[PDB]
């Protein structure tokens, strides 16, 4: 799935920065 | 899940917060 | 908070890659 | 805590693991 | 300047708001 | 020096989400 | 469309290294 | 828009150059 | 392509990590 | 050659390997 | 060092952009 | 090697260039 695969590692960055202190989950298909 | 939601159309960074702890 | 910062940024990172399909939770401090 | 384990001596990819969830 | 302000006191996102076009 | 560098890439790939359609000047 | 998104993210970490102390206006 | 001409072909170094302030 | 180019950056990314004090020798 | 062999396909990291030095 | 690691990490991106079509090889004896 | 010198001086993309294949 090398979309799904080069989406999801610019969404961690996001939500890392996004989230700050609070944290995140990142759960794929 | 983030993937369905934000990985064909995309999302600004308040939709990305729902995934914040 | 800037090292912390920028070591959290690639910690991320390679847990997408490590971690795969489990996912994971990120928690800082 | 992943930063302080992992921020200032190198962990190897086998430590983050432990961290998958 | 961006790196002055940010690089050794961390900017929160809206202090880097500041620098958008 | 290197540690300036590498803060200036985080910060350039930050402003790209926080800014949006807006752009941003990017300006050391 | 997401991996215009992507691919916008790249070219601003292009134009940091290539830029150097002249900076950048990313214009999207 | 750089946007248009790179990520629908690919930008040698001195293209993106024409981007640079 | 473009396609070629965003998959190759992640690559490179992944095998520092995966090759760690290795290196590793990345051709297209 | 890695392109060709991981991305239209995905690679695991033990495929990825086969590139170390 | 954790910072000489995320050195690392930045040098190969940018041999990426660099060297093109030429790839590279990271040696960080 | 690369690391020695371009990790505690900033090395530009002409001297990164000497890495190339
Ligand atoms: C940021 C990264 C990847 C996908 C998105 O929708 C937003
Ligand atoms: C990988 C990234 C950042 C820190 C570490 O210890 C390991
Ligand atoms: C984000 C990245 C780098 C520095 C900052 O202050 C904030
Ligand atoms: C992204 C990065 C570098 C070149 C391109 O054409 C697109
Ligand atoms: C990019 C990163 C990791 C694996 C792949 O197959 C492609
Ligand atoms: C890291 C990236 C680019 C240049 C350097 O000197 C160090
Ligand atoms: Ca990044
Ligand atoms: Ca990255
Ligand atoms: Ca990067
Ligand atoms: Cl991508
Ligand atoms: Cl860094
Ligand atoms: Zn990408
Ligand atoms: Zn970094």
């Amino acid at each position: 799935f090398v979309n799904q695969h080069l989406c999801g590692s610019h969404l961690v960055e996001a939500l890392y920065l996004v989230c700050g202190e609070r944290g995140f989950f990142y759960t794929p298909k | 899940g983030i993937v369905e939601q934000c990985c064909t159309s995309i999302c600004s960074l308040y939709q990305l917060e729902n995934y914040c702890g």
